[PDB]
């Protein structure tokens, strides 16, 4: 309890877009509301890691580069990706056992057995 | 100058058969790269002055670095920097940064406490437009393409023998061609011509969608043209391939549609970057677009659009080229006659052949067979060709 | 027919198997770590170092650096938005920090109050907000690269065909340059504004930087990218600051390029539309003519598609002569060909006037592809000279191999 | 799951390998006869999954005991046949073998293709498995190949029966097995696969397609793999068996372009002719009919080379006026190159005497050598220019003069041997430099001759305490490209001797790195001798023991491709420790010259030299542009240009002369308009610094050398046949180039011409039976080859129509487009014959 409240005390950090790196050292960042920022890079961090478009979290103090963060995904586009799969079943389809072995040539065989 | 950034290829191995030879050129490749890894990986471990300098110059100006736009310069070491927020401040610039850097609107590093002129920042290039330059050449190359020889001439006398040879050039006095519109109907190899361009070429290559330069706010298509355009620029000697100019490249016409004005407003400054005020340099400009007659005229005009290489459906001669090529990593029985795919008139594209060998491929699978037959292609003939209705008339002719 | 059995797993392993796998697995394998070192190179290099503005050791050498640095102070640019003078001892001074605000604040000691007058931009402390210097006005940095400074190695000889075209340009923004005197004494005011229009390629933009190259004035290329801004009036203020800068330049020349970008027709049934654009369009229409008289600044604008022009525009009190360029005519295409193929390395016996009439409807730019072309063929089989020949096949692959599919059995109908 | 069918023969398999339980007489036979009738009948079929195997999965350890006990007879040999079948899918690969080893013979070919190539490929794991400690197991495996290989040559399986030839590394069979229509295929798979095998399979491999090619009769390409193989019994025997005349005519051609010259016996008709052809007298009138083709006889100017016109005149008639020496070397070493060949001159044929006296000492030497070096392969026509400079009224110039014989005989030969003549009673001469441009001379007269009487003449000199440190350096040098790969023990010797009794202060000189260039320069390709050549050296103290050993290392691995050799190479790079940096330049000029035996090797080793530079210290920041240079000569690939030109604007005035010298290397006599615009505003760029100014008009010169008709590409017959006198001159010219203000900045800049004695041309000449010239319609493209191996000539593409002569840049080959000639050599370079086609009819 006494650590989750210190972490709790801690300055929220901000989260800023990577335009590229540019030193092995700095990374040129994009912060929500300002505009770009030539910011250090946390110890732990490693220079190679943090990619262009790479959403990157940034301390509140010298907006030094902590985190690397997931990837932003435009909210809209992150709702077509489906995280609950349908109750539909191939036993539940009749009729298309061709057109079933037809369309799974392509969907399943490749990224199943890329080796044929 | 900032020279051009090529793409990076590893040779090509060949022959593609599973041999030997083919084992002796890979572990070579590996040979290679393993010893550049040892150095690379020993340079740094042995490495025991200019910390001096560092220690200064980063202590003095400091972390984080703001981006700001210059907007005047005052005297020497002052001057007036616009941030991010749009509020100008009356800065100074320090000792260490090149007075002939700073131009008004270039993108200037600036202390995050005193806003002090730190240093300028060169590139300031959009992420829309650095994603355009092609890092990774297509593994597709000149012998991947059947037929087309005239295709492949011309866009060679364009865009690739200036580079190589601009003596013939020079000597006889034209300037070369820096522009060519591949057109013609789709699956002809346009795109892959494109892609073999791009894997043989030497100079930097950005490759765009004809959409992709289109951007949200009002002003930032255009703006986002020019900064494509003046990227190409910099690396003196570009290629910049738009695929499907159709999205921009339509017809100039009058329609309130306030969106419509701002499309022809980017097209009309992708034309103006082509062909306009002020010389375009040695950066050519390769188009492709499956409808070209719905092109405006003012794009596709000779000085804009130099060349125009039509793409016409494959013949019988090509069409054998292009079996050829697709299934030379096939495993071919003896009993096949490629010939009868090859004759009639089904109207079919290389794109339509590489689907036939594909199809041929599954259906021999089918038959758990690693080896096409005769059979095999024809089923895979009929099952893939089946894409137009009637495309045809009746019989009033004689 | 027969249905497509599954494919079980002793299947797959079989055909993946029974086969060529004396060097399939060696050869896979190898190409895999191929391209795992490949990232492993990139990624332990993966520096590109960008390029900063750091100075050689020698030019800066200054440890002062850091003095300057916590001695002088940033201060705010802001203009003096009027003065408050409530007893000429006590002033007060009403500025405007941008978009920041508006403050009541007093002059530094440093400065004096004759030297800081009403309007002008001054810098102001951060924290008291008072004003620490004066400030030359503001410049706008796009507009002062929306200047040419570099004229372009175009002379009006290079223009072939259009001869009254060109005459009627100097006539509009030349001769009442040089010699205004030719004008007052006969009590003409000259035309203020061109506009040039006609087929696409046909010369507008040769002519314009002909212009720019023999201007001997302040020519002003406006890049229609830029009136275009993100933000709601900013291309009418950018109108507003380039109209200025071309004032006060003596006799200005300002040449709209594409003025079709920013030069659309006025709507309102579109719900919307434009707007901002259209607001551009209608300061540009104030700045061009009525009150507030423009002054010496001769306008050009150009453009390959003049009908879709807004009519207050197109009416002749801002584009005031309306110079046509039409498809030339065979002794402009001999001239153009000649023009063209004057650095070209090529026979002495081609009859120009034989390819000009064989482009019977072609355009300057189109006699130059032809030009290129014919040097192109004439490189294909290494010739080091460009016979007629050559220039023939040109024409075919550049006028008749695009220009209709009227084919030589439908082209049997004329004789 | 399965079916009717698959369940039906599932529970028949079942059934069969379920009764094998007992030991019923009627079980062994029947069963065993049953699953050997399934099994042969589903693997001699298409390649559908073998269904009895995949329904087969039971463990044959009962049936491996079983077998141990019953039947000692063929039904265990059965039992062997049937697991074998089943353990080729599974991973039995020992046993698998095995059973096909001790189990029923009957044949190889009865199972299947997938069956043979398996068994191929665990016959070459289990030899790879044994050693010599044992040969009792590699007999029966050579049984298996005896019929493994004749069944892949039947079935157009070539690659399979070559690798494991390869294997077994015995080649034998080969010869005695391979038909007609499948040599070919064979004998590129080989000469493709030497590159990349390492020692000392290589030479087998080169020697069993030599006699490959002896068999079928195909002579040129038996030449080919001889001078592959650098070993002149085997050439002469081929000379011998070459019953053709016009096949003679053929290789004395190609033996002139390699510059192999060995002597013919009376005994063979049509000697003389033979003999004129090899010594290639002919070359510079066919060139000058070239010329002729192409309206380039009128020879070009320095002041319009270097577009005077267009560079911008910032100083108006004040600043041009005084006309430096060095500029006038410059312009001495360009209006000679550039107009090279050609046969005339504007300036130095009707102006000689009064150009020449601008220039001092030096400049005297170089302006000498380049009178000659403007008129190539005319001995006669040369010397009849070059007599009156060398009666010149400086007798010091005479030396010069030499260098022009020793240039002008340069390519050539002749009967009376004008350049011996000329020089023999002068190089016993006591001045330095009378004796320097009499050795010079007769070294680039007789690159490659290898003649005795030469080589003891030019031993004296080493011995000499009197001879200057330079003079031994040219000597050295001169030696040892007399001598290109041959590893000379006489010459050897002498240069050990005079290392050991070198003194360490006459060592620390930059010409002391002469001395090992000649011992390098005797054994170039031949890297067995050189553990004994390494141990004579390792007597020698650091550091110059170690630059001799890099350096000896370089010259033995002369483009072979060892990758063991590249590491070593690199190592000696990475260590970070002014001499000592030496071993660092010599390794990098050595994965250069040993990494441009392999177009692959090479394109890698562009990337090792760009990780050099940009992460390495300032030596090897110096050394990389040479190894570039090495690398690309006379191949203006762009990529490479484009670092140069980057590299060109450093900081360190030491690189920068490196790169620019790399852009004169690389685009030699390609003409490139983008060089000559990047070299025109790197002169404008330098027009200050006169070192600056001096190598770029000198790269300029080598970019325009010949007008664009000469290469200095050490590599020919599809840049797979290497040359020893041209390596030997590029490896010369970079290694002084290590020390470029000592050496090409200092008093050594005839160093640079030893570049002519590569003076190669490249043309399209095409001779009939008579050797007149004959034009024939010629398809030249690119050769890229469309196909794997299927043993096409690359199937040039890119195609253009020409007319005989041609002009063909580098990558670039050719082909008849006409079907009414049939070139005897395959291979359309240099000149050619043509034979008319007997099959034609009008
Ligand atoms: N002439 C050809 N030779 C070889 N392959 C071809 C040829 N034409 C098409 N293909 C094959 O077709 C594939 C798809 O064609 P491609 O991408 O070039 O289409 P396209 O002509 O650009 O069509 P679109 O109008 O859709 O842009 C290529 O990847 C290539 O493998
Ligand atoms: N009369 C002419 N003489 C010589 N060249 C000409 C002539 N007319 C046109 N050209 C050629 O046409 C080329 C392109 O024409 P230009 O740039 O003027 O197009 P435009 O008609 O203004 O079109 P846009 O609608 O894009 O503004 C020029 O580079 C020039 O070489
Ligand atoms: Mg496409
Ligand atoms: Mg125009």
């Amino acid at each position: 309890l006494r650590e989750e409240l210190q972490l709790l005390q801690e300055q929220g950090s901000y989260v800023g877009e990577v335009v590229r790196a540019m030193d092995k050292k700095k990374v040129l960042v994009k912060v929500h509301p300002e505009g770009k920022f030539v910011v250090d890079v946390d110890k732990n961090i490693d220079i190679n890691d943090v990619t262009p478009n790479c959403r990157v979290a940034l301390r509140n103090d010298s907006y030094t580069l902590h985190k690397i963060l997931p990837n932003k995904v435009d909210p809209l586009v992150s709702l077509m990706m489906v995280e609950k799969v349908p109750d539909s079943t191939y036993e539940m389809i009749g009729g298309l056992d061709k057109q079933i072995k037809e369309i799974k040539e392509v969907i399943e065989l490749p990224v199943k057995h890329p080796e044929l | 100058t900032k020279g051009p950034d090529a793409a990076s290829k590893l040779p090509l191995v060949t022959p593609h058969t599973q041999c030997r030879l083919k084992l002796l050129k890979l572990e070579r490749i590996k040979d290679y790269l393993l010893m550049e890894e040892e150095f690379i990986r020993n340079q740094e471990q042995m490495k025991p002055k200019q910390e001096e300098e560092r220690s200064k110059v980063d202590d003095l100006r400091g972390t984080p670095m703001s981006v700001g736009t210059l907007e005047e310069i005052i005297d020497d070491n002052h001057a007036i920097v616009s941030t991010s927020v749009g509020s100008e401040h009356y800065v100074s610039i320090l000792s260490f940064v090149d007075k002939d850097l700073l131009e008004p609107g270039c993108s200037v590093l600036l202390n995050h406490k005193v806003h002090a002129v730190i240093g300028v920042l060169m590139d300031d290039t959009d992420p829309l437009v650095t994603v355009m330059k092609v890092e990774k050449a297509p593994q597709e190359t000149y012998a991947d393409i059947g037929g087309l020889d005239n295709q492949i001439q011309e866009i060679k006398e364009s865009v690739e023998l200036p580079l190589t040879h601009p003596e013939y050039y020079e000597e006889m006095g034209i300037k070369p061609p820096k522009g060519v519109i591949l057109y013609g109907p789709p699956g002809t190899g346009k795109t892959l011509l494109a892609k073999a361009v791009a894997n043989q070429t030497s100079a930097t290559f950005l490759r765009v969608v004809g959409s992709e330069l289109i951007q949200k706010y009002l002003g930032d298509g255009p703006k986002l043209v020019r900064e494509l355009f003046r990227v190409a620029e910099e690396h003196a000697p570009s290629i910049v391939f738009i695929d499907e100019i159709d999205a921009i490249g339509t017809k100039r016409y009058d329609s309130n549609s306030g969106g419509e004005r701002e499309i022809q407003r980017t097209m009309l400054e992708l034309l103006n970057q082509l062909d306009g005020f002020d010389s375009r340099g040695d950066v050519k400009v390769i188009m492709a677009t499956n409808r070209i007659e719905t092109l405006d005229p003012a794009l596709i005009r000779p000085g804009r659009i130099d060349r125009k290489i039509e793409f016409p459906l494959p013949d019988e001669k090509t069409k054998k080229r292009i079996f050829q090529i697709h299934t030379s990593r096939m495993t071919l029985a003896d009993d096949v006659t490629l010939d009868d795919l090859i004759m009639a008139k089904d109207d079919l594209s290389g794109a339509d052949i590489k689907a036939i060998c594909t199809e041929a491929g599954l259906m021999a699978l089918r038959e758990r067979r690693m080896k096409v037959t005769n059979e095999d292609f024809k089923k895979s003939k009929e099952n893939v060709l089946y894409k137009k209705q009637e495309g045809t008339p009746e019989g009033l002719y004689l | 027919d027969k249905p497509i059995r599954a494919l079980d797993e002793g299947d797959i392993a079989l055909l993946k198997t029974y086969g060529q796998s004396t060097y399939s697995r060696q050869i896979k394998q190898v190409e895999d770590d191929i391209q795992q070192l490949l990232k492993k190179i990139n990624e332990l290099t993966g520096i590109k170092e960008s390029d900063t503005g750091l100075a050689p050791p020698a030019l800066w050498d200054l440890a002062a650096d850091k003095q300057t640095l916590q001695s002088e102070q940033p201060l705010q640019v802001a203009r003096c938005t009027k003065i408050i003078n409530a007893d000429s001892e006590d002033p007060k001074y009403i500025i405007n920090v941008k978009q920041f605000a508006k403050f009541v604040v007093d002059l530094s000691d440093q400065v004096a109050p004759t030297d800081i007058e009403e309007g002008m931009r001054v810098g102001v402390d951060r924290n008291k907000y008072q004003i620490h210097i004066p400030l030359p006005p503001k410049i706008d940095p796009t507009v002062t690269m929306m200047q040419v400074e570099e004229k372009p190695d175009v002379t009006y000889s290079d223009v072939g065909g259009c001869k009254e075209q060109i005459e009627k340009l100097r006539e509009v923004v030349e001769t009442p340059l040089l010699h205004p005197e030719r004008f007052v004494n006969l009590g003409i005011e000259p035309p203020k504004g061109v506009l040039l229009f006609g087929p696409p390629g046909t010369g507008k933009t040769l002519c314009a930087r002909a212009v720019a190259n023999r201007t001997d004035a302040c020519f002003i290329r406006v890049i229609g990218s830029e009136l275009v801004q993100k933000y709601v009036g900013e291309g009418a203020r950018m109108v507003r600051e380039l109209f200025e800068m071309a004032r006060t330049k003596k006799a200005c020349l300002i040449f709209f390029d594409e003025i079709d970008a920013i030069g659309g027709a006025r709507f309102d049934d579109g719900a919307g539309g434009d707007n901002e654009v259209q607001r551009t369009m209608l300061e540009l229409i104030n700045q061009l003519d009525g009150f507030d008289p423009r002054g010496n600044i001769k306008v050009l604008m150009a453009t390959n598609r003049p009908d879709t022009l807004d009519p207050a525009l197109m009416r002749p009190g801002r584009l005031d002569r309306k110079i046509e360029f039409s498809l030339p005519d065979l002794e402009g295409r001999t001239h153009i060909f000649k023009i063209h193929a004057r650095s070209m390395s090529v026979e002495r016996d081609i009859r120009f006037e034989l390819l000009a009439r064989l482009c019977p409807n072609s355009t300057g730019a189109e006699i130059r592809s032809v030009c290129t072309e014919a040097g192109m063929f004439a490189i294909r089989a290494r010739r080091k000279i460009a016979t007629e020949k050559d220039f023939l096949e040109a024409v075919n692959k550049v006028i008749k191999s695009y220009a209709k599919f009227s084919a030589t059995p439908r082209y049997m109908t004329y004789n | 799951e399965l079916s009717e069918e698959d369940k039906q023969l599932q529970d028949e398999l079942e059934m069969l390998v379920e009764r094998l339980g007992e030991k019923d007489t009627s079980l062994y036979r029947p069963a065993l006869e049953e699953l050997r009738r399934q099994i042969r009948s589903s693997t001699t079929s298409m390649t559908s999954v073998p269904k009895p195997l995949k329904f087969l999965r039971p463990h044959y350890g009962k049936l491996k005991e079983i077998y141990e006990n019953m039947a000692p007879g063929e039904n265990k040999r059965f039992a062997a046949d049937i697991i074998s079948v089943l353990a080729m899918t599974m991973s039995g690969e020992r046993e698998c073998l095995k059973y096909r080893l001790v189990g029923s013979q009957e044949e190889l070919a009865s199972w299947g293709h997938e069956y043979v190539r398996h068994l191929a490929g665990e016959v070459a794991k289990e030899w790879q498995e044994l050693d010599d400690a044992e040969k009792v197991q590699r007999e029966p495996l050579l049984t298996l190949v005896k019929e493994i290989v004749p069944y892949n040559m039947a079935h157009n399986a070539e690659h399979e029966a070559c690798d494991l030839l390869m294997e077994i590394e015995q080649v034998d069979m080969l010869e005695k097995d391979i038909d007609e229509n499948a040599y070919a295929k064979v004998c590129l798979y080989l000469t493709s696969c030497v590159n990349y095998v390492p020692e000392p399979e290589n030479s087998a491999l080169l020697r069993c397609a030599l006699g490959v090619f002896r068999k079928f009769s195909r002579f040129p390409e038996a030449l080919r793999l001889a001078l592959m193989l650098n070993d002149m019994e085997l050439v002469e025997d081929i000379f011998t068996s070459c019953k053709d005349v016009v096949v003679q005519k053929q290789m004395a051609f190609m033996l002139g372009r390699h510059g192999v010259f060995l002597e013919l016996s009376e005994d063979v008709e049509e000697y003389e002719d033979l003999t004129e052809i090899m010594s290639n007298v002919q070359l510079n009138s066919n060139f000058l009919a070239l010329a002729r083709e192409l309206d380039i006889m009128e020879p070009k100017v320095p002041d319009d080379i270097y577009k005077t016109h267009l560079e911008n005149n910032r100083f108006g008639g004040s600043g041009s006026q005084v006309d430096s020496a060095r500029m006038n070397l410059a312009s001495s070493f360009v209006n000679g190159f550039v107009n090279a060949a050609f046969g005339q001159d504007k300036l130095l044929t009707d102006d000689g005497n009064k150009w020449l006296y601008k220039n001092k000492d030096h400049g005297m030497l170089s302006a000498a050598a380049s009178l000659g070096m403007i008129l190539l392969w005319d001995v006669d026509g040369g010397l009849t220019q070059i007599d009156k400079y060398l009666y010149s009224s400086e007798d010091y110039i005479k030396s010069g003069a030499l260098l022009a014989c020793g240039i002008v005989n340069s390519g050539v030969r002749n009967e009376c041997d004008p350049a011996l003549a000329l020089l023999s009673d002068y190089v016993l001469h006591n001045s330095n430099t009378m004796r320097l441009g009499s050795i010079f001379g007769l070294g680039l007269a007789y690159a490659g001759s290898n003649r005795e009487d030469v080589l003891t003449l030019l031993l004296p000199v080493m011995g000499d305490s009197k001879s200057s440190m330079e003079v031994a350096g040219v000597t050295a040098l001169a030696c040892g490209m007399i001598a290109v790969g041959s590893c000379n023990g006489d010459v050897t010797s002498t240069i050990l001797q005079t290392i050991m009794e070198k003194s360490e202060t006459e060592l620390k000189d930059t010409y002391a790195r002469w001395l090992p260039l000649g011992l390098g320069l005797n054994h170039l390709g031949k890297g067995e001798a050189i553990e004994a050549i390494l141990a004579a050296l390792e007597v020698v103290s650091e550091p110059f023991r170690s630059f001799a050993n890099t350096l000896v290392d370089v010259c033995a691995y002369a483009g072979s491709g060892n990758v063991l050799k590249v590491q070593q190479l690199l190592h000696i790079c990475s260590e970070h420790f002014a001499d000592m940096g030496a071993h660092q330049g010599v390794a990098v000029l050595g994965i250069a010259l040993i990494a441009m035996g392999e177009e692959i090797g090479a394109e890698m080793a562009l990337r090792t030299f760009g990780h050099l530079l940009r992460y390495g210290e300032p030596t090897l920041r110096r050394a990389v542009p040479l190894a570039l240079a090495l690398i690309s000569v006379s191949n203006p690939r762009l990529n490479i240009l484009d670092t140069l030109s980057k590299f060109s604007h450093d900081a360190d005035p030491e690189v920068s002369y490196n790169s620019i010298f790399a852009m004169g290397m690389v685009g030699s006599g390609t003409n490139n308009a983008r060089l000559a615009a990047m070299l025109r505003q790197l002169a404008q760029y330098h027009a200050k610094d006169p070192n600056n100014l001096f190598m770029v008009r000198l790269a300029q010169g080598l970019t325009h050398l010949g007008k664009g008709t000469l290469t200095l590409c050490p590599y020919h017959s599809d840049r797979q046949l290497m040359s020893q006198v041209a390596v030997a001159g590029l490896l010369t010219v970079l290694v002084s180039f290590l020390d470029v203000r000592n050496i090409i900045l200092g008093k050594s800049h005839y160093v640079l011409y030893g570049l002519v004695a590569a003076m190669q041309p490249r043309m399209l000449v095409t001779f009939d039976e008579e050797l007149r010239p004959l034009p024939v319609s010629v398809r030249v493209g690119q050769a890229v080859d469309v196909v794997g191996q299927a043993g096409k000539p690359k199937t040039i593409t890119g195609f253009q129509t020409h007319t005989t002569p041609v002009l063909l840049a580098h990558g670039e080959r050719a082909e008849l487009a006409t079907e009414e000639f049939l070139p005897v050599t395959p291979i359309l370079e240099g000149f050619v014959i043509l034979r008319k086609n007997p099959n034609y009819d009008l």
